[PDB]
DNA sequence: TCTCCAGGCACGTGTCAGATATATACATCCTGTGCATGT
DNA sequence: ACATGCACAGGATGTATATATCTGACACGTGCCTGGAGAC
């Protein structure tokens, strides 16, 4: 899966050392399927991570936006 | 040199007690305006402020519109209440059997609200404005503010249409994005403000669009008389201030182009895609 | 007895009034409450299930 | 405000699960439900008036039955009456 | 004089539902007779069981009773 | 549409639909007139008037189905007053 | 007949399947109408 | 000279991705009370 894309193959580089350096990612898809597949990559690679997207309802969207900007646990959104 | 409207439980900002200014002479002189502060500098307040600024003076207390993204009313309602005390606001939003109460707050007679009105202020969404519109255009509007006015860059937009046939003197819009796409985006916003001064999208497009338009797609050259004559078109109407000038302390940012060649099962499909044609 | 009641009439029809314009404003106000008044939560079931673990580890255990 | 809804609506969520009815065609059920009833109820009453009896015992409900319902419809109606009637005495 | 307010089109109408390809002029007249001499039926017995409630509102349910009493039983009401 | 056919499509038209055929305020207007010969100040339920008017339509329709039967077993595809005449005259509502 | 309580009824509530427009781009289908050719 | 047929103009329709709103019907929770059930 990783080196099937290599958007993803890179993307994988640099969340490596984005990481290492305790930095926090918002990441932006104009695909909410792709939104899907990544999440599982990153399940693979164990990044905690949020999602919103058009799917997600109004309160939710407030409360995951909120966690994200309390518990720095969270890596990408 | 107006004075923050005293009405008003706060203390503006420099730019924002300038801003204030301009949409007061955008009044005095029938003009109407686009309020387009890149986004983040404080148009909200802006806005509450002439309408409160109308009140104290000239004693013309409603009934004033603001539509908004239904995501944004709440927030709307907040600062009205809390920028001028005294305003009530009626929100309008809200299942049918809601709004059909809420209706009955409409006093239709009196052609121009004082103090003790049922309402002030009425809050209202983008999407209402269209599907009430039958409601909406009986009413006869003091002031309005459109905000993310970006929503009707359409002139094709129902949403511009309906917006477009309600009767209200003036008309604000705020959006730090005039342009965003095509310069047809602004005739849409300025034939708004304006119907009679920008009466011809084609008139636009022959004098001022092809050129800019061919400047960026095909690289002509750029008619540097024509563009200042547009500018002249645009400066009574259209008031940009840019964070450089008033949010001064954040620093800036770092872009970076991350470049990423196709693996081959990307490429063999990329190229099944290219033979389909 | 039907002079009393025309009387009687009009005070019923006086009173109407009042008693309307006493529910028309009070369900007016209450709309205004029930939309702008608001904003809370749901995933009480997380609150709770929160709790719950809570209350397991509050419990000392070496089974 | 007593209505045989509740049991229209469970018999349709046996036959046809996934199935609604309207509110109107729910209303026509209960009247339909209510006309059975007070029909089959009077006729039974007739031959109990008629036998010189005093009670409306299980054997009127079935000839009261057999009398209204026709052919095929009496006959399986019949059927249903005297299985629930055998599992009542059972229990 | 309401009962030419029952107009030729709605009887016309009644009459396609009833399956009727061509109509003579005279129909509408008599159907009007035959529609007024239901209706006084009808509303006879629902103001019947109206006067006897000792009400002054003719209900829905007095005009059931009235169409039961007549064998043209009305479900929905 | 060769003629004739038209006909037959605005029958079709009103056999799938469910819809009143009988204006309400017309048909409201004729029962209060009657009305009024039997009890002078009746009030109605709204749904009592649409209780009328659903039995009047049914009756009426029901009516034209046997009038139409009348004039066809006559050779004709016309319906007429003695029509309706003979299926009240059979129905024994005379 | 004296006794009990739970099933059902009235009332809120909340949510989500199918529906209302659409920014973002562009290719495509459509047919009014004009021009050319043939009879 | 007139009529018919064939291709430009540029518009409306169309394809595809989620967004932004919405509405009404279904399901579920609550409160309560009367009538279905007990059994002598």
């Amino acid at each position: 899966f990783v080196t099937d894309s290599g958007k993803l193959a890179k993307l994988d580089e640099l969340l490596r050392e984005l990481k290492e350096g305790g930095h926090r990612v918002l990441l932006y898809f104009q695909m909410t399927r792709m939104i899907d597949l990544m999440e599982e990559y990153l399940t693979y690679r164990n990044y905690k991570y949020c999602r919103l997207d058009g799917s997600t309802k109004l309160e939710d969207r407030r409360d995951t936006v909120a966690d994200f900007q309390t518990r720095p646990e969270i890596f990408i959104f | 040199e107006v004075a923050q409207p005293k009405l008003l439980n706060c203390q503006l900002k420099e730019y924002q007690l300038k801003g204030l200014n301009w949409l007061v002479n955008l009044y005095e002189q029938g003009i109407n305006g686009i309020l387009a502060d890149e986004m983040g500098l404080g148009k909200t307040v802006q806005s509450i402020s002439v309408m409160a600024y109308l009140a104290e003076r000239y004693d013309i207390w409603g009934p004033f519109l603001v539509v908004a993204p239904a995501s944004t009313l709440h927030n709307w309602q907040q600062e009205v209440s809390k920028f001028v005390p005294d305003f009530k606001v009626l929100p309008y939003w809200g299942t049918a059997a809601d709004r059909k109460v809420l209706r009955k707050f409409w006093d239709r007679k009196h052609t121009t609200y004082k103090k003790d009105s049922p309402f002030h202020v009425m809050i209202t969404s983008y999407q209402l404005v269209v599907s009430d519109v039958a409601y909406f255009q009986k009413m006869k509007w003091q002031y309005m503010i459109l905000d993310e006015a970006q929503a009707i860059k359409s002139s094709q937009s129902s949403r511009w249409k309906c917006l477009l046939g309600f009767h209200c003197r003036n008309r604000l819009l705020l959006t730090g994005t005039p342009i965003q796409n095509n310069m047809q985006e602004l005739w849409a916003l300025l034939h708004f403000i304006m119907p009679s001064l920008f009466d011809s999208h084609d008139e636009f497009s022959e004098w001022f669009s092809k050129d800019i338009e061919s400047h960026a797609q095909s690289n002509t050259k750029l008619n540097e008389d024509q563009l200042k004559r547009l500018h002249m078109i645009l400066k009574p109407f259209m008031l940009r201030r840019v964070k450089k000038h008033v949010q001064k302390e954040l620093g800036d940012k770092i872009e970076i182009d991350v470049f990423c060649e196709l693996s081959y099962r990307q490429r063999a499909m990329y190229q099944s895609l290219r033979n389909q044609i | 007895l039907s002079m009393r009641r025309a009387e009687m009439a009009r005070r019923r029809r006086n009173l109407s009034e009042k008693r309307n314009e006493e529910i028309k404003m009070e369900t007016v106000n209450k709309l205004l409450k029930k939309q702008a008044p608001r904003t809370t939560r749901r995933a009480a079931q997380a609150a709770a299930a929160a709790e719950e673990a809570e209350e397991a580890a509050k419990q000392p255990k070496r089974p | 405000k007593e209505s045989y809804s509740v049991y229209v609506y469970k018999v349709l969520k046996q036959v046809h699960p996934d199935t609604g009815i309207s509110s109107k065609a729910m209303g026509i059920m209960n009247s339909f439900v209510n006309d059975i009833f007070e029909r089959i109820a009077g006729e039974a009453s007739r031959l109990a008036h008629y036998n010189k009896r005093s009670t409306i015992t299980s054997r009127e409900i079935q000839t009261a039955v057999r009398l209204l319902l026709p052919g095929e419809l009496a006959k399986h109606a019949v059927s249903e009456g005297t299985k629930a009637v055998t599992k009542y005495t059972s229990s | 004089d309401n009962i030419q307010g029952i107009t030729k089109p709605a009887i016309r109408r009644l009459a396609r539902r009833g399956g009727v390809k061509r109509i003579s002029g005279l129909i509408y007249e008599e159907t009007r007779g035959v529609l007024k001499v239901f209706l006084e039926n009808v509303i006879r017995d629902a103001v019947t069981y109206t006067e006897h409630a000792k009400r002054k509102t003719v209900t829905a349910m007095d005009v059931v009773y009235a169409l039961k009493r007549q064998g043209r039983t009305l479900y929905g009401f | 549409y060769r003629p004739g056919t038209v006909a037959l499509r605005e029958i079709r038209r009103y056999q799938k639909s469910t819809e009143l055929l009988i204006r309400k305020l017309p048909f409201q207007r004729l029962v209060r007139e009657i009305a009024q010969d039997f009890k002078t100040d009746l009030r109605f339920q709204s749904s009592a008037v649409m209780a009328l008017q659903e039995a009047s339509e049914a009756y009426l329709v029901g009516l034209f189905e046997d009038t139409n039967l009348c004039a066809i077993h006559a050779k004709r595809v016309t319906i007429m007053p003695k029509d309706i005449q003979l299926a009240r005259r059979i129905r024994g509502e005379r």
